[PDB]
DNA sequence: GTCCCTGTTCGGGCGCC
DNA sequence: ATGGCGCCCGAACAGGGACTG
């Protein structure tokens, strides 16, 4: 039927008005689907039709249910959105079946005709016409009738859950799972306490999706009594993939990652740097075929999760691969995982493996918080003498809960580490560099205190690469152990931060170079103060680029 | 009974449209317990989708205690908001912080504004959709809230400040500033004779506040590198102090010398740096407090403990200068450490200027937004912007 | 001021319900 | 057609440092 319960007051944006949008030609059999539901529904009072009182129109069209038999009627209110007023979504979130405690008897029991029983406003049917009828109810493909039902929802539910305060009950749209610590024949009872509630507010439940035995199917998973399990997933076997194609290839990967380790999508990913066009095909690349391959390889293996218990504690355990890429387990009894995931996001033109791991760790404390509602122990593989080495040394603040170390390679490491002091012994090398902004040219070199002179000049270039350039022509001409003085805080700031990475091939080949060093120092001059041999270095770079 | 205030937004500004932050569960039952018993007194009431606004909301449990206090994040509505502080008070021995809070909920608020103080209450594994509610009385963290309530708050504290002339009693936000020259002990019961006096209706020290000046080394052996970290210190130094000078000092390099090669000092050029040492000790000239812009405080991560922080509103114009110690041990956290150091330097400034400077932090966006809620102890909440910091500061403020 | 570099937020595409 | 969340990417922004005469 139709709920009794109050409309939500909707109003459209100031200064606009109704929709004005004719029909578009449809076929017969979608003309048979739609005459066969408007007749049923006007008789219901969820549509009432209307006259030439009602400038309003709007085009609709209908497409098949996932049950392939029944058909949803959807409208184009893509010019009513437009003018309708904003909202605030009250679904924050996806539940996942990890965070779901374990009960002694569960039902999985969906709403019949969901929008359709939930009444609209009186004032705002006026701008839901089409060709005649205007809906009573909320429509579909409305931008507020996803969160009209879903607040009403609640408010409906408000009643029985402040009456069964340990029936837990998880509602996502229409879909409603109710778990209990109650006996299967006092669950069944409370099933109907909770049918006669709905059904007093004009809320249906067919026994066609009233689900009494497990596995139940909820979410996309499916639920057994001990242990969850996602739904199949079949990866597109192509021969020459496109832009639409790779997209639909990691969405499932990402979507498999939930529940199967070592999910890696980098190179993959990477093949849809400068591409506008959706439908267009890209030649797969030799490092991405590795990648996809070893990904078929887990899927063929079966997996499953557990479900959350609060007694014990939620632990954390992350893996690293290559390419700046990781894979995390979450679990509380070893080799029985709640959940898997995996975190790839590249953040920063330079960084390394520690600050990759940080991220990785404030990404799963953040979504630990979400679904279980606390902080989980970790298991890093990396030692307690490097973390100690990073945090220290490292000029922000950073930190990571409750964690161990595991000896799981590869492990985590700082490739190099800049001297405290000046290096005894080691050359003294002064660079330099400076561009020039019309022409695009510049000079990068270097002075030493023991005679040796190099200037090397670029075309286009930026001032800050011929500062780095220096840099990187020290290390080149310089012993195992070497000293640099750079007038370039912005050279400093990036090497001081020992990073092993780079979008920069001119960093990297920089980090290659301090890497096989054995001991550097980098200092710090103010530039264009006639300090030695800064001024000697300065003179050598501007020389023909500058005044 | 008492008639509400009509106030509405600045010009040409909506309200605020801020996503909720995850919640712990320990905070979410807080505040599901706190929410029930303000609905059930009428102090709020439910709303829905229709509301298009929204502002954070989260919890703290503060010390040893049993109690959670519910926080709104409302720094975002009082940007948008419409629109003498007492000088003795900094000048007091001891300063005990009440929070007053609860006497904001006996006044009601203005029904076309209420719909700007929305705020969602999330679910664990979003069990449930967001549960919004609104505001119908003034709201704890509101800018508006202390003014409209100014009249019946000097009604109240009237016969106290008669009877108590020698103490200083300030109000910024939620919170209360009492303080007084009066021994330890007698102080207290004081504060506490105050509490019962406030009851009849419905521990800080900033006169040991130090300031941190810069120190320059001071060495028997100079080296190259030694003296080039001195220039490179003192030529930023003089962009705050424009007497330093650093002519006789830069001239002991002047040549392609090696880091490690000592340098000896000159007689005018180690006459230069004792009277630069003699200039850092003067106050920074020309430092007036503008109170129509913001105080800007930057904070440096000096290590094992350390941070240290400059208060200001123009470059290098700096109104405090100070620094912050605390553990020197394996087990420190530097968000913990960091968020203790913020509260200090915002408390500082209500006592001092009566206003919330926005920090420039040194961290990392995600790492502070996962745990400065964890580590917070205070009613109010101010602005705050994430720095990639220069490795320098950090260096011109570092002592030795 | 302009020009460079870097970090964040934004709305596209796909995936999931 | 709509709403949520996820991932990835590239546009637009803001904030800071170095530079010309
Ligand atoms: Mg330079």
């Amino acid at each position: 039927p139709i709920s009794p319960i109050e409309t939500v007051p909707v109003k459209l944006k100031p200064g606009m008005d109704g929709p004005k949008v004719k029909q578009w030609p449809l076929t017969e059999e979608k003309i048979k689907a739609l005459v066969e539901i408007c007749t049923e529904m006007e008789k219901e009072g969820k549509i009432s039709k209307i006259g030439p009182e009602n400038p309003y129109n709007t085009p609709v069209f209908a497409i098949k249910k996932k049950d392939s038999t029944k058909w949803r009627k959807l409208v184009d209110f893509r010019e009513l959105n437009k003018r309708t007023q904003d909202f605030w979504e009250v679904q924050l979130g996806i539940p996942h079946p990890a965070g779901l405690k374990k009960k002694k008897s569960v039902t999985v029991l969906d709403v019949g005709d969901a929008y359709f029983s939930v009444p609209l406003d009186e004032d705002f049917r006026k701008y839901t016409a089409f060709t005649r009828y205007q809906y009573n109810v909320l429509p579909q493909g409305w931008k507020g009738s996803p969160a009209i039902f879903q607040s009403s929802m609640t408010k409906i539910l408000e009643p029985f859950r402040k009456q069964n305060p340990d029936i837990v009950i998880y509602q996502y749209m229409d879909d409603l799972y109710v778990g209990s610590d109650l006996e299967i024949g006092q669950h069944r009872t409370k099933i109907e306490e909770l049918r006669q509630h709905l059904l007093r507010w004009g809320l249906t439940t067919p026994d066609k999706k009233h689900q009494k035995e497990p596995p139940f199917l909820w979410m996309g998973y499916e639920l057994h009594p001990d242990k969850w399990t996602v739904q199949p997933i079949v990866l597109p076997e192509k021969d020459s993939w496109t832009v639409n194609d790779i997209c639909k290839l990691v969405g499932k990967l990402n979507w498999a990652s939930q529940i199967y380790p070592g999910i890696k999508v980098r190179q993959l990913s990477k093949l849809l740097r400068g591409t506008k066009a959706l439908t267009e095909v890209i030649p797969l690349t030799e490092e991405a075929e590795l990648e996809l391959a070893e990904n078929r390889e887990i899927l063929k293996e079966p997996v499953h999760g557990v479900y959350y218990d609060p007694s014990k504690d939620l632990i954390a355990e992350i893996q690293k691969q290559g390419q700046g890429q990781w894979t995390y387990q979450i679990y509380q009894e070893p080799f029985k995982n709640l959940k898997t995931g995996k975190y790839a996001r590249m953040r920063g033109a330079h960084t390394n493996d520690v600050k990759q791991l940080t991220e990785a760790v404030q990404k799963i404390t953040t979504e630990s918080i979400v679904i279980w509602g606390k902080t989980p122990k970790f298991k890093l593989p990396i030692q307690k003498e490097t973390w100690e080495t990073w945090w220290t040394e490292y000029w922000q603040a950073t930190w990571i809960p409750e964690w161990e170390f595991v000896n799981t390679p590869p492990l985590v490491k700082l490739w190099y580490q800049l001297e405290k002091e000046p290096i005894v012994g080691a050359e003294t090398f002064y660079v330099d560099g400076a561009a020039n902004r019309e022409t695009k040219l510049g000079k990068a070199g270097y002075v030493t205190n023991r005679g040796r002179q190099k200037v090397v000049t670029l075309t286009d270039t930026t001032n800050q690469k011929t500062e780095l350039q220096a840099i990187y022509l020290a290390l080149q001409d310089s012993g195992l152990e070497v000293n640099i003085v750079t007038d370039s805080q912005y050279a400093l700031g990036i090497i001081q931060a020992q990073p092993d990475q780079s979008e920069s091939e001119l960093v990297n080949q920089i980090i290659e170079q301090l890497i096989k060093k054995e001991k550097v120092y980098l200092a710090w001059v103010p530039a264009h103060k006639g300090i030695g041999g800064n001024e000697q270095v300065d003179k050598l770079v501007s020389a023909g680029i500058r005044k | 009974p008492i008639e509400t205030v009509p106030v509405k937004l600045k010009p040409g500004m909506d309200g605020p449209k801020v996503k909720q932050w995850p919640l712990t569960e320990e905070k979410i039952k807080a505040l599901v317990e706190i929410c029930t018993e303000m609905e059930k007194e009428g102090k709020i009431s439910k709303i829905g989708p229709e509301n298009p606004y929204n502002t954070p909301v989260f919890a703290i449990k503060k010390k040893d205690s049993t109690k959670w206090r519910k926080l709104v994040d409302f720094r975002e509505l009082n940007k948008r908001t419409q629109d003498p502080h007492p000088a003795g008070l900094k000048k007091k021995k001891s300063v005990t912080v009440l929070d007053v809070g609860d006497a904001y909920f006996s006044v009601p608020l203005d029904e076309d504004f209420r719909k700007y103080t929305a705020f969602t209450i999330p679910s664990i594994n979003n069990e449930t959709p967001g549960i919004r509610y609104q505001y119908n009385v003034l709201p704890q963290g509101w800018k508006g809230s202390p003014a409209i309530f100014q009249s019946s708050m000097t009604k109240i504290l009237e016969p106290f400040r008669k009877q108590n002339p020698d103490i200083v009693i300030y109000q910024y936000m939620d919170d209360l500033y009492v303080g007084s020259d009066l021994e330890i002990g007698q102080h207290r019961t004081k504060i506490e004779e105050l509490r019962q006096h406030l009851l009849r209706w419905g521990e800080l020290h900033p006169d040991k506040w130090t300031v941190q000046p810069i120190v320059l080394p001071e060495k028997d052996s100079w080296t190259v590198n030694d003296i080039q970290k001195l220039v490179g210190k003192l030529n930023w130094a003089s962009q705050i102090y424009p007497g330093i000078k650093v002519r006789q000092l830069s001239k002991l390099l002047r040549g392609t010398k090696a880091l490690t090669e000592v340098i000896p000092l000159t007689e005018e050029a180690e006459l230069e740096l004792a009277e630069n040492r003699e200039i850092l000790k003067e106050p920074v000239h020309g430092v007036y407090y503008d109170p129509s812009k913001d105080l800007i405080a930057e904070i440096q991560k000096q290590g094992q403990g350390q941070w240290t922080y400059q208060i200001y509103q123009e470059p290098f114009k700096n109104l405090k200068t100070g620094k912050y110690a605390r553990m020197r041990g394996a087990h420190t956290n530097d968000v913990k450490q960091l968020t203790e150091a913020v509260q200090k330097i915002t408390t500082e400034s209500i006592v001092i200027w009566g206003k919330t400077p926005k920090f420039k932090l040194p961290i990392q966006k995600e790492t502070w937004e996962t745990w400065w809620t964890e580590y917070w102890q205070a009613t109010w909440i101010p602005e705050w912007e994430f720095v990639n910091t220069p490795p320098l500061v950090k260096l011109w403020y570092q002592l030795e």
